[PDB]
């Protein structure tokens, strides 16, 4: 038939039919419960809400993401998200449609196993496969060689690939991400005398992060300059039409990617973890990874992150050798688009795990076939 | 054995394929001793024995299957001695009517013969094209079902003459042409569809590149009502890319030849090598044809078939658009984007011919748009992608202009009155191979091979229904099935499917495509082979031949993808009526040309499997159009291409020769002792044949017909000829002795 | 052959000697054999002659003593009837068809030979009683 392609990270769920150019359903990966007494009789109380509805209702609700970093933490909530995905938004019965799922590399093994077990047992999915989110970005960006920086909510990781081969010894994984940029953004906003405590307020903070932040081509110059002048300031409206002024801080927040020390990590920023990934892989390869860097997932979209990396690698890198950084505007969706490609290759039809082989060999098969 | 003294065989020769000879000595278990109508020794190796010449009564009968030794030399010979000596041009094999095109026109199409066939049954006449129409038009009365006629050959071989007379026969049997004639209008349609349809291929000029089907409605009275057209299997790849010694579709040249004329002054047409789509073949002139005159005959054909010149000049405006679009030239600003230089001349003109503003076409040609559900991204594309999209736009324009011209040729032809039932007449190109083979040939070969599957299935069903009548078991007759090849080309993990995968897969290339072919099939399958000296090609076995396809251009030609926002720019144009029309009523924009072809092919066969087809084949008996000559190499190549020799090789495993007992006796009783011979004919032959032939597998007795396998009518007539010849010896010598005795009495005197 | 037979045969041989040297040609040997009651085929005659070449067949001469072993070698009904029944089934044979087969099959004869032997044997319809014609040619 034609095959479902689905992403869940700790941010937006991305799902659609394979062979489309963009996901047919996009909604935040949120499950929400009322925290107030139901007063009205005939209110039409509902035991939980999923996605966009929870975004409208959220004032009345409390909101919890079933996925933290890369990992599903609480499974029966997640199962509601899948149920909503297939039945409500796609409105397609999962019995007739092979399904494709994406994970971050170096995740716990249970996460992949239970994700299989649910799909076969609870949705009766005819066939399944699981793919690392980095790899798909190469199909999306049209390449078979490059070092893939992938960063969204949840996990941030570098995977190098050279002419179709991964290099498992050189996969690097990190956890600074849109969620922890968001918590930092709250903790810094507190210093201008504004505070957000509850989950629903956090999702106001996130919309600030998306709308106003940007990355400074050099950080101490703009830090000094914003003290020296208002002109960097900008202002934004809360839902109720109150207005807030935001400062030098609006660039200060995404700097934590380049300097993890601020959030309190000892780590080196995505530039240096890219370089340290290039080091682990041999000089046979290295020139062509320096020649291709591909960015995936939401956090990469901060305006000017690309130029800041091309500077901060090139100044770090060996001097003689061109450095190039490649940022399609799609890149928030590229991890899905590459699944739309991979699920529609004909060679891949051999590779689907199928119900028969699972029933023969148990869930354990998924590690053997998939990766 | 069969090979005695004074028996005849064929041998291979450089200038004609088989040559006749005679055995001077019997064979015995190496050298063979031969005489040539010079003397020769012909010598034998792994072990095999030559083709054995048929007895001489059978040569020249109406039907090649009547021959006992069915093989290439006999088919060659019997066609030759019809065509040159008899000047009979039509022949039967199975049901499959062969037609060998004379360039000399002939009486036999004349109207009397129409009346003479119209009542008669299939086998009762000398074969002729009216003998096919006679069946199709009878069958449509006798039973409900629609009937179709199928015509195959090189486009030089008289297909359209066969269709024209096929229609004439219907129009006269309907008695109705005076009431209205479609026939004039159908035949006056031909120049337009030739002009859009055809190209100059290496092995012949004015090759046609599309399957063309014409559907003719009847009254409940079965007079003609009207005619409807359809078309299938158009070659889109040619419009933008061409091999050396080929041209683009004829109109582009007939247009460029007219650049001098003030009628088209606006278009700024050049000489044909100016434009990047026309020049690539290096071959602007078709030998012996003026283009500039023929243009006028095209326009007049459009006028006669009812297009107002308001449309005709719009058509030519579009074509000039396609050419100026062709000359549009990109530059790379950086490896992952492209741009168009300022005031770039051809795009400047193109935007005026279309009446779409400059800036929109500039923007969308350089940029792709991706729309998600919530939001838009406008996205740059690399020079390669830009060129691929421009050429896909050109192909999509041309295919829509073609479908529109067919829609109007219908609109003129498509009288509307309730249509009781219909007969169909179809032209297609034959199986096709050259020194080079390429994606065009690959698709043409897949279309021929999947029609061949239908034909073989129908012939098998029709013999099974024949054996049904005479209570013969099925095990004797065996279906022959080329599903094993089609499952190679068509099915998933096919050659086409793996190509459509390489179109998607990033940094695809013809080399990696080929390497995936070899990985998939090469050891597995008997029909796929790697050519030894190269990794740039692959071989596929077919019914006719092994064929070697070059990878070299094969992925580039497969890509079709058209960006919606580019056609929307055209669709907005105010300036003239037609271009907003062409695009009127998606997912198809993604479909690669291979997939679009495989779909059009299944739509064709779903149009034919509704129907009970008849067949024609046309062969081009000399390469030079001599008024009469026959050239035995060319007739061989044509008889492979049409697949007649496979129809024969299939039937020669069969029971290809049948006799009615009362006809059988007239020759065979001479073998047969009257002293034994019974009162009851079927018992008579059952007794006698069991003596004359050793094995009960070789023959079958049926109610009215007796069946023989391939070899045994020849053997039976040989043993007749020996027995009769020996008796004739004994009489002749006895008479010579008697007269010599009388002469000796003269000596006594 | 005994002395009486040898004398009759020698007399016949001398009647065929057209040169006076007491010899006949090879090409006459068959004719003499037929005049003496033999009915050899042309193939049998050439075989007993040793498949002679044209030159010796037309000009080489042999006396009676060399001829005699050849006559002996050549010398050493239901088939005849069935052979005629081939061309029958009312017991007749077309004159045209018998003429055609005798002039076109086997060891083809001339039209004049066939006319000579067939003269007086066909009726008004042009039919030959083949049992009577056979008895006639066997007499
Ligand atoms: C006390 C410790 C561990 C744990 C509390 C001990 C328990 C016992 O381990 C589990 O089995 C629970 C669970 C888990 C969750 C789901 C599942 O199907 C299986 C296990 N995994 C987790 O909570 C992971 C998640 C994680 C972070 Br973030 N990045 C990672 C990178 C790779 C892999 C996984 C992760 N996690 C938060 C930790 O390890 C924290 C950082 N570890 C520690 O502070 C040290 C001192 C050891
Ligand atoms: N325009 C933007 N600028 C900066 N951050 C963004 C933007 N859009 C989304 N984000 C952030 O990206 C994160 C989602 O990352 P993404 O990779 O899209 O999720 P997933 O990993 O589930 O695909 C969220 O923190 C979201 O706030
Ligand atoms: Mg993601």
């Amino acid at each position: 038939t034609t095959a479902l392609v689905c992403d869940n990270g700790s941010g937006l769920v991305k799902a659609g039919f394979a062979g489309d150019d963009a996901p047919r359903a996009v909604f935040p990966s949120i499950v929400g419960r009322p925290r107030h007494q139901g007063v009205m009789v005939g209110m039409g109380q509902k035991d939980s809400y999923v996605g966009d509805e929870a975004q409208s209702k959220r004032g009345i609700l409390t909101l919890k993401y079933p996925i933290e970093h890369g990992i599903i933490t609480n499974w029966d909530d997640m199962e509601k998200i899948w149920h909503h995905t297939f039945y409500n938004e796609l409105r397609v019965a999962p019995e007739e449609h092979p399904t494709l799922l994406t994970e971050a590399p170096l995740n716990p093994k249970a996460n992949r196993e239970k994700m299989t077990q649910i799909m076969f047992e609870t949705f009766n999915v005819p066939a399944m496969y699981v793919a690392i989110q980095a790899v798909l970005s190469l199909y999306a960006s049209g390449r078979t060689t490059g070092i893939v920086l992938d960063s969204g909510d949840g996990v941030t990781h570098n995977v190098p690939i050279y002419e179709g081969y991964a290099l498992p010894h050189a996969i690097m994984r990190l956890d600074l991400a849109g969620r922890d940029l968001t918590d930092y953004l709250m903790k810094i906003l507190t210093e201008r005398g504004y505070s957000f405590v509850t989950t629903a307020e956090r999702e106001i903070v996130r919309d600030i992060k998306e709308k106003l932040c940007y990355v400074a081509l050099d950080f101490e110059n703009e830090m000094a300059t914003a003290a020296s002048s208002s002109s960097l300031e900008k202002s934004y409206e809360l839902p109720d039409g109150q207005v807030i002024t935001i400062g030098n801080e609006r660039f200060r927040c995404p700097e934590t990617l380049f300097q993890p020390s601020f959030i309190g990590m000892e780590s080196a920023g995505i530039h240096e973890t890219t370089y340290n990934s290039i080091m682990k892989c041999d000089i046979d390869i290295r020139k062509d990874l320096y020649a291709n860097n591909v960015m995936s997932g939401g956090t990469t979209m901060y305006p000017g992150i690309a130029d800041r990396m091309q500077k901060e690698i090139t100044a770090l890198a060996p001097s003689t050798m061109k450095i190039k950084i490649i940022a399609p505007p799609e890149r928030k969706y590229s991890v899905w688009i590459g699944g739309s490609i991979l699920a529609s290759l004909s060679t891949f039809q051999q590779m689907w795990i199928t119900k028969q082989e699972y029933d023969e060999a148990g869930p354990s098969i998924v590690h053997r076939k998939c990766f | 054995e069969l090979y005695t003294k004074y028996a005849r065989v064929w041998i291979p020769d450089p200038e004609e394929v088989w040559k006749s000879a005679e055995l001077l000595k019997d064979y015995k278990p190496k050298v063979l001793q031969l005489r040539l109508e010079k003397d020769l020794e012909y010598c034998l190796d792994p072990k095999e024995l030559p083709p054995l010449r048929n007895p001489d009564i059978l040569v020249g009968e109406n039907d090649l299957t009547a021959l006992s030794y069915l093989h290439e030399p006999a088919v060659l010979h019997n066609l030759k001695v019809r065509f040159i000596d008899s000047k009979l041009i039509y022949t039967y094999c199975g049901i499959v009517l062969v037609a060998i095109n004379p360039y000399e026109q002939l009486p036999i199409y004349g109207e009397d013969i129409i009346n003479a066939y119209s009542g008669q049954n299939m086998g009762d006449m000398d074969p002729h094209i009216f003998a096919v129409a006679e069946e199709a038009y009878k069958q449509m009365a006798r039973d409900e079902r629609n009937q179709s006629i199928i015509v195959s050959g090189e486009s030089g071989a008289g297909k359209t003459v066969s269709a024209k007379y096929a229609m004439r026969y219907f129009a006269t049997v309907s008695g109705s042409a005076s009431e209205a004639n479609v026939e004039e209008k159908v035949l006056a349609s031909n120049p337009i569809m030739e002009s859009i349809g055809n190209a100059k291929t290496t092995r012949n000029d004015n090759s046609s590149r599309f399957g063309k089907y014409i559907e003719i409605g009847f009254d409940k009275r079965y007079r003609i009502i009207g005619a409807n057209m359809r078309t299938y299997l158009l070659e889109k790849s040619r419009v933008v890319f061409q091999a050396e010694e080929e041209r683009n579709y004829h109109i582009f040249y007939q247009l460029c030849a007219s650049a001098a004329l003030p009628e088209f002054k606006t278009l700024r047409l050049g000489n044909a090598n100016y434009f990047h789509y026309t020049k690539q073949g290096g071959s602007p002139v078709i030998d012996g044809i003026d283009d500039a005159k023929e243009m006028v005959n095209t326009r007049q054909a459009c006028t006669l078939l009812g297009i107002s010149d308001s449309y005709q000049m719009g058509i030519f405006r579009i074509l000039a658009g396609i050419l100026h679009l062709g000359n549009v030239e990109f530059a790379s600003r950086d490896s992952d984007s492209c741009a168009i230089p300022p005031k770039h001349d051809p795009l400047t003109i193109f935007c005026d011919l279309m009446g779409v503003d400059y800036e929109e076409m500039a923007h969308w040609l350089c940029h792709r748009k991706l729309a998600t559900a919530t939001e838009t991204y406008i996205k740059p594309i690399s020079k390669l992608h830009a060129i691929n999209a421009r050429d896909a736009l050109a192909k999509h324009i041309y295919a829509n202009l073609f479908n529109w011209i067919v829609d109007h040729v219908n609109k003129a032809l498509h009288s509307t009155v309730k249509q009781h039932s219909f007969i169909g007449v179809l032209d297609i190109y034959g199986f096709e191979t050259f020194e080079i083979n390429s994606f065009e040939q690959f698709c043409i070969n897949y279309a021929n091979e999947k029609l061949q599957q239908q034909f073989n299935m129908h012939v098998f069903k029709l013999e099974q229904e024949e054996y049904m009548k005479e209570q013969i078991p099925w095990t004797l007759i065996d279906f022959y099935d080329n599903q094993p090849c089609i499952n190679l080309i068509e099915a998933k993990m096919g050659v086409l499917d793996l190509l459509d995968e390489e179109c998607k897969m990033p940094k695809g290339s013809d080399d990696t495509w080929a390497q995936k072919l070899y990985n998939t099939h090469l050891n597995k399958c008997a029909l796929f082979e790697k050519p030894r000296l190269s990794n740039k090609a692959f071989i596929i076995k077919h019914f006719a031949d092994k064929v070697e396809y070059q990878c070299e251009g094969f992925l580039e030609k497969n890509k079709d993808t058209v960006y919606e926002e580019q056609i929307k720019v055209l669709k907005s144009s105010k300036k003239f009526k037609l271009l907003p029309e062409l695009f009127q009523d998606s997912k198809e924009h993604k479909k690669t040309v291979g997939h679009q072809f495989r779909n059009s092919l299944h739509l064709l066969m779903e149009t034919l499997n509704a129907t009970t087809p008849h067949y024609v084949r046309c062969i081009k008996p000399n390469d030079f159009k001599f008024p009469f000559t026959f050239d035995e190499k060319r007739a061989v190549q044509q008889l492979r291409a049409c697949g007649v020799l496979e129809t024969i090789r299939i039937s020669a495993a069969g029971f290809p020769s049948r006799w009615t007992y009362q006809e059988f006796f007239s020759r065979y009783r001479v073998l047969m002792k009257q002293k034994d011979v019974l009162s009851d004919r079927k018992q008579t032959c059952k007794n006698v044949l069991e003596k004359l032939i050793l094995d009960k597998d070789k023959y079958q007795f049926g109610k009215t017909k007796i069946f023989f396998r391939a070899g045994q009518v020849a053997y039976l007539e040989k043993i007749r000829a020996d027995k009769l010849r020996a008796a004739c010896i004994r009489i002749q010598k006895t008479i010579r002795g008697w007269l010599m005795r009388k002469k000796y009495m003269r000596m006594r005197r | 052959f005994n002395k009486d037979q040898l004398e009759e045969f020698k007399e016949a041989f001398e009647l065929f000697d057209r040169v006076g040297d007491g010899k006949i040609l090879y090409s006459q040997c068959g004719d003499v054999m037929r005049a003496l009651g033999q009915n050899p085929t042309n193939a049998e005659v050439l075989k007993v002659l040793g498949n002679p070449k044209s030159d010796e067949l037309k000009s080489r001469r042999v006396d009676f003593e060399t001829f005699l072993p050849m006559l002996q070698a050549v010398a050493k009904y239901e088939d005849y009837l069935e052979g005629f029944r081939v061309f029958d089934g009312n017991g007749k044979v077309m004159g045209a068809e018998l003429r055609h087969v005798l002039t076109t099959l086997g060891e083809k004869m001339t039209e004049e030979e066939v006319e000579t032997v067939l003269a007086g044997h066909e009726d008004s319809n042009g039919c030959i009683n083949y049992e009577a014609f056979l008895k006639h040619i066997l007499s």
